[PDB]
């Protein structure tokens, strides 16, 4: 752990050292085909949570109740483990407060405390595990829950983004199999046409998102504010045990929302990657949109060679058909 | 081994001895993928037709209706009688969340 | 009869995945 921190904290060094990685050009044009693609789906930005917001109080309930499965029934409760449950049933007990510190913590605060890690031996990897400040982790769970849903009832995130709540991802493999064997003649090879199914990993995608272009692109779906929180939330010092650096490139990926900003950047990507045209083949109209793995007509279907798409939160898996005649000049390209 | 199944019990009448062979398999207990999701579509189309005939009743569905298909359909049946469930229906993006439960 | 576990592969051929796999009644 020691050397990864100390890796980690060179790692900054040598961001805050050559500065944003990105061109300027990159992020302007990366802006300009996602505000491209956000007026095609007419989406409508997230408002900051309002005082008197129908669903506020369910919404704090459902995120204590998160933060409430993380600590089990256990007599192993220290002076934070207790302080952590304490404010949490507090909560429990006024949510109108709650809501109120969530707020002002919304449009106001800017610098935090510090996040302890801690990793998990999986012998083959090692994945950090950050500890947030429990008003902190209120707050952003709350920030979380309201979020998600605010994104889920105005449909920000297209079908092909999973993981979904509709599916657990064992019906995810039988959906994408099913689909690639319902495309049209997808399996006859007599004039020759090949079907490529190419599966990735957006490799670092975690860390080499830029936390000022993350601003940019994030203060459009939400509310400027909210933006400025989350991405302030990602500039903190990060400590374990002694040696503590603050980090700037990454995302502290710990976050109560770091959910959020992955599927977003996620969705960033998935223009790149795809095309507005294609992706909004896939998407379908905004008034009727399509399915996890369908088009409105089958000419739509066979219009390019990418016939499936499917990101999961960092991986992704594309089916592409092709003719004798794509293929061969895809080859010579 | 047949040896281990064999136990005895003594009462005024003296000792009596008796006996009762594969312990069974984790994997012969839990229904395949395959099968549960063409039961699943099944029991979800069946609920829409009992959903719509009962709202025609204006009733709600009750125990006995839907007791055929009770442990059925991958979002389980019977999570249409849990008592949070209307609270549930306000959270969104859980198995996102559950997938980074692992990071913090 | 030694009591170590037996690989199940091989020894399946009578079974399938769900025979013997029961869903309870309502409570």
């Amino acid at each position: 752990t020691r050397l990864y921190l100390k890796a980690e904290q060179e790692r900054q060094h040598n961001y805050l050292k050559d500065g944003p990685y990105i061109t300027a050009e990159e992020a302007v044009a990366v802006y300009t085909t996602t505000v491209h693609w956000l007026e095609s789906r007419r989406f409508s930005p997230i408002p900051f949570p309002p005082l008197s917001y129908k669903h506020d109080t369910k919404l704090l309930i459902l995120a204590l109740e998160r933060l409430k499965e993380a600590y089990s029934v256990k007599s192993r409760l220290n002076q934070s483990q207790r302080e952590e449950l304490g404010l949490i049933e507090q909560a429990y007990d006024n949510p109108h407060e709650a809501l109120s510190r969530i707020k002002r913590h919304l449009l106001t605060q800017r610098a935090f405390k510090e996040v302890g890690i801690e990793f998990m031996d999986l012998y083959s990897h090692l994945v950090p595990v950050y500890d947030v400040e429990p008003l902190e982790k209120i707050t952003d769970a709350y920030l979380d829950q309201y979020l998600w849903y605010e994104a889920d009832k105005r449909r920000l995130f297209p079908p092909w983004i999973k993981p979904a709540d509709t599916e657990p991802p064992p019906l995810l493999v039988y959906k994408w199999c099913q689909g690639i064997n319902n495309l049209q003649d997808v399996w006859e090879t007599s004039e020759g046409e090949c079907n490529v199914m190419l599966e990735s990993r957006f490799e670092k995608m975690y860390e080499k998102i830029d936390l000022t272009l993350l601003n940019r692109l994030l203060r459009l779906i939400v509310d400027h504010n909210i933006a400025d929180y989350m991405t302030a939330k990602n500039n903190v010092v990060i400590n374990y045990k002694d040696m503590n650096h603050t980090n700037s490139y990454g995302i502290i990926r710990g976050l109560q929302f770091a959910s959020f900003i992955v599927q977003y950047y996620g969705l960033v990507m998935d223009l790149l990657v795809l095309g507005l045209h294609r992706a909004s083949e896939m998407a379908g109209p905004p008034q009727m949109p399509n399915d996890f793995l369908s088009f409105q007509d089958i000419a739509t279907e066979a219009a390019h060679p990418i016939r499936l798409f499917c990101r999961y939160i960092d991986r992704i898996h594309i089916f592409f058909r092709f003719t004798a005649d794509e293929a061969r000049d895809l080859i010579q390209r | 081994p047949q040896s281990d199944l064999r136990w005895s019990k003594q009462t005024d009448v003296g000792i009596t001895h008796f006996r009762s062979q594969l312990i069974p398999n984790l994997y012969r207990y839990i229904q395949p993928w395959e099968s549960e999701f063409i039961d699943s579509q099944r029991v979800w189309a069946e609920y829409a037709l009992k959903r719509q005939e009962a709202i025609a009743q204006n009733r709600r569905l009750t125990l006995e209706d839907l007791e055929d298909s009770w442990d059925r359909g991958i979002p389980r049946i019977n999570t249409l009688f849990q008592k949070d469930r209307h609270t549930l229906a306000y959270d969104k993006g859980w198995r996102v969340r559950t997938d980074f439960k692992q990071y913090q | 009869p030694t009591g170590e576990v037996l690989s199940l592969v091989g020894k399946l051929e009578g079974t399938r995945m769900g025979d013997k796999a029961q869903r309870t009644k309502p409570q």
